[PDB]
């Protein structure tokens, strides 16, 4: 007959005020006008609870509801099948888990609220399973029960005796400053103590990661880079059989993340069990063996998939699609302007923009140097390199916020800027602040595709910045700095604290406003897709971190991508299904071949 | 490509990396055991012989 | 041609008008294609419609399953045997005729294409270089 189907409600309390609407659910509903039971009213907590038995799957509740706060879905019985864990009533719950295995890396990707975090945790042993249900008083062996079927049920039974302690890289990197002063004093005193393992340890795992210069430092001193690294350090160092990583590449630079990537690995190597949960590709098909990939709608819910190749689900999760699962997990299918793409017109404006002479800054401890370039208009230049080589430094300086030791830059121009590293510091709620900025390009229809609807700020123009969440704040801050006009735009690294369908939001922003109103920008970027879309001309960065650096002129997509991609040494030539970037490994006939060629990465483009 | 040369008199060796097609082209066609002489290689091996034995290809 | 092409086609040799019979190559129980249209074709007096390399026609099974005889539904050229001439100035032909049932959208119907498969149809056909092992 007809397929089977459920209903599945959740509902955000953040989102429901019963007072103004009054307990307007459960007057609306169909079910309740009969006697049913599929909504009922807590007098304790003062929330509408909606039984998912009763529900009809009719939706009047959904339209009725003022703000937004109700939810029906309909499946077809895809998740009732793989239920592990659920929060409570009408919140998130979680649906399978990801498999570990010794003497390999097992890695996890997906979009934020999935349960990748959540899941961690139940590996760990630092929370119980419910499993949808009442399981809490420790019931680990009802948990295998449910496992069975599954490989995690051999792992289940030995965490619950305790043979194996995981050690955690603790996921949420805002977080951790707070948690953590020194170790307890200073990062050198953490790896003193956790290194079980050799005295090379100390030194090897410092010297690989970059740590040098940051152990006198202490941790809540740290700046983010740093601040992951000390965490990566500690990891190694623990003595133990599995380590769990979740989400290592936050926060680090494009040669940093390679770096952790690598070492990472290196416990394969002793046969010692890792599993890792990462936001970056480039890094994630570098470590991992095997992977899973996490999919569904954020903070409803998310399954895990079957294992599969690091190849394989790759390439899988390009597509937006799942066959099994048969989901169309993302809506639109993210491609890259091929450069014959885009519009062709003759550009100076007036004739080229502002240029800026030779600039230095010294800080006393470290120096930036920085080549002539010239600017025009209605381009867009990428920033690339290393944390620390004075990326940051370079932006201020052209914003007006710093001055330089020597050179100088006064334009007429007028700048809007967005700062890397976001915290708030502005009393008021965001709607205030943000129709300070511009109101108008609130209205734009632009907007509302990429800002308010996606979120939902509606709900967060009352809350405060203080109180608000990462990932939110940041595309919040990238659209304000669009807000009001200006002749050049200036953003410094975009893409932090984003997951993927975030930042690709932020590629087609950039892009499109300034090809329309034909103004300039610069964007500073560790992502490579990112750069790849928005630019035109790009600066390279080099030198050695924490000491100096230097800087270039701008030069073209393919001669600047030649350049940096040459100092990291890894080849992406090109998947012909995905037109992804694919690795080559080191010393290799294929790769040597290319090295000769001057390809470091492959396109929609003629070439060898 | 990358040769790995033996001294088998010693009992030593090491390997030696040449990109530039010219230089390599050398080998092309010639079968394990030919003899090469050196110089078409590079300046360093002037005069010496190698007779090939072996070797991978990518994959 | 047309749904689902991404990518467009520099013209080769007609090989295949209507009424041809290719092998059919994937695994959906098929046995050969029989053309009775050519997507895209045009119009004159006469002529046969006929399809060539990365074409979509629309065929009947003539040989296979049961539940996939008569009937109609589209399908992609694969391999040809008329040669054709490429434009790095190659004269090329397979030793047969043969394309696999497909959707409008240009999805196949099946999971393997066994053979070969030429470029110009995989370069037309994503989920059709999916299922090809040797292309060219
Ligand atoms: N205390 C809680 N009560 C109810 N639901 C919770 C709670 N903690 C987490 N969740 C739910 O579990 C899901 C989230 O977390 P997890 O921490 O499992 O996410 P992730 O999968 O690691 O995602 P992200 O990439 O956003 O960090 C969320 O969507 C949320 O709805
Ligand atoms: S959820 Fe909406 S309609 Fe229901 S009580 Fe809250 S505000 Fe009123
Ligand atoms: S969807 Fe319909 S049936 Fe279910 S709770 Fe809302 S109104 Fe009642």
């Amino acid at each position: 007959m007809s397929d089977k189907n459920s209903r599945i409600a959740i509902v955000s309390a953040d989102k429901c005020k019963p007072k103004k609407c009054r307990q307007e659910c459960k007057r609306s509903c169909p079910v309740v006008k009969t006697g049913k039971l599929c909504i009922e009213v807590t007098p304790t907590s003062k929330i509408a609870f909606i039984s998912e038995i009763l529900c009809i799957g009719c939706g009047i509740c959904v339209k009725k509801c003022p703000f937004d706060a109700i939810q029906i879905i309909n499946l077809p019985t895809n998740l009732e099948a793989h239920v592990t864990h659920r929060y409570s009533a009408n919140s998130f719950k979680l649906h399978r888990l990801p498999t570990p295995r010794p003497g390999q890396v097992l890695g996890l990707v997906g979009t934020n609220g999935i349960g990748k975090s959540t899941a961690l945790k139940i590996l760990a042993g630092k929370q119980k399973p419910n499993l949808g249900r009442f399981d809490d008083p420790p019931e680990w062996q009802e948990i295998i029960k449910y496992f069975r079927g599954s490989e995690l049920q051999n792992y289940f039974t030995k965490m619950l005796e305790d043979d194996i302690k995981a050690i955690i890289k603790p996921q949420y990197v805002d977080n951790i400053p707070r948690a953590i002063k020194g170790p307890v004093q200073k990062v050198g005193e953490l790896l003193k103590l956790r290194m079980e393992k050799s005295p090379e340890d100390v030194k090897r795992y410092i010297k690989i990661l970059q740590l040098e210069n940051v152990l006198k430092r202490d941790i809540e001193k740290l700046s983010g880079g740093e601040l992951q690294r000390f965490a990566i350090g500690m990891s190694c160092v623990q003595e133990a059989d599995v380590y769990m990583f979740d989400e290592p590449s936050s926060y680090l630079d494009v040669k940093q993340r390679l770096n952790a990537a690598q070492i990472i690995r290196s416990l394969l190597a002793p046969t010692k069990y890792v599993i890792c949960v990462e936001h970056d590709l480039s890094v994630l098909d570098y470590l991992s063996d095997f992977v899973c990939i996490i999919y569904g709608v954020p903070s409803v819910y998310g399954v895990v998939t079957l294992p599969a190749s690091v190849r394989e689900g790759i390439n899988i999760f390009l597509d937006g699609h799942i066959p099994a699962e048969n989901l169309r997990f993302r809506t639109e299918a993210l491609q890259f302007r091929i450069a014959d793409a885009t519009e062709d017109l003759q550009n100076d404006s007036a004739s080229r923009a502002f240029s800026y002479p030779s600039l230095k800054k010294t800080q006393g401890d470290f120096v930036l140097n920085v080549e002539e370039g010239e600017f025009s208009d209605s381009e867009i230049l990428v920033m690339m390199g290393e944390n620390g080589t004075g990326k940051t430094t370079l932006i201020k300086l052209l914003a007006g916020a710093l001055k330089p030791d020597e050179g100088q830059d006064i334009p007429k121009l007028n700048v809007s800027m967005k700062p890397q590293k976001i915290a708030p510091k502005f009393p008021g709620t965001v709607r205030q602040l943000f129709f300070k900025k511009i109101r108008g390009q609130f209205l734009n229809p632009q907007f509302q595709t990429d800002v308010v609807k996606p979120l939902r700020i509606d709900d967060i123009i009352d809350q405060e910045v203080q109180h608000l969440s990462g990932g939110e704040l940041q595309r919040v801050a990238i659209v304000l700095a669009l807000g009001i006009p200006a002749d050049i735009y200036l953003i410094d690294e975009p893409s932090a604290y984003l997951d993927s369908e975030q930042r690709i939001i932020c590629s087609k922003v950039i892009r499109r406003f300034i090809l329309h109103n034909k103004k300039t920008a610069f964007i500073v970027e560790h992502d490579f897709i990112m750069a790849t879309y928005l630019a035109d001309k790009v600066i390279v960065f080099e030198g050695i971190p924490s000491k100096n650096a230097h800087a270039r002129a701008p030069e073209s997509l393919l001669t600047g991508c030649n350049r940096f991609l040459k100092n990291l040494n890894v080849t992406f030539r090109r998947d012909p299904n995905s037109f992804r970037p694919r690795i080559n490994k080191l010393d290799s006939q294929m790769d040597k071949e290319q090295k000769s060629s001057g390809n470091y990465f492959f396109l929609d483009n003629t070439g060898i | 490509m990358k040769l790995n040369i033996s001294y088998p008199v010693n009992g030593s060796q090491k390997t030696f990396e040449i990109d530039d097609e010219h230089r390599i082209r050398v080998f092309f066609d010639k079968r394990i055991g030919q003899e090469v002489d050196g110089e078409a290689v590079g300046d360093e091996f002037k005069g010496y012989v190698f007779k090939i034995s072996g070797g991978n290809d990518k994959q | 041609s047309g749904n689902g092409a991404q990518g467009t086609k520099f013209r080769i040799s007609l090989g295949l008008p209507v009424g041809a019979i290719m092998n059919c190559a994937d695994n959906s129980g098929a046995r050969n294609l029989y053309i009775i249209a050519v997507k895209g074709s045009g119009s004159r007096l006469n002529r046969l419609p006929a399809a060539s390399l990365g074409d979509m026609v629309m065929a009947t099974v003539k040989k296979g399953k049961p539940e996939l005889r008569k009937k109609v539904m589209p399908a992609i050229v694969v391999r040809q045997a008329k040669s054709w001439r490429r434009r790095d100035g190659v004269f090329l032909y397979f030793e047969d005729n043969a394309g696999v049932i497909a959707n409008p959208k240009g999805e196949m119907k099946g999971s393997a294409i066994t053979g070969p498969v030429g470029k110009e149809c995989a370069d037309l056909w994503p989920r059709v270089a999916s299922n090809s092992g040797v292309v060219v």
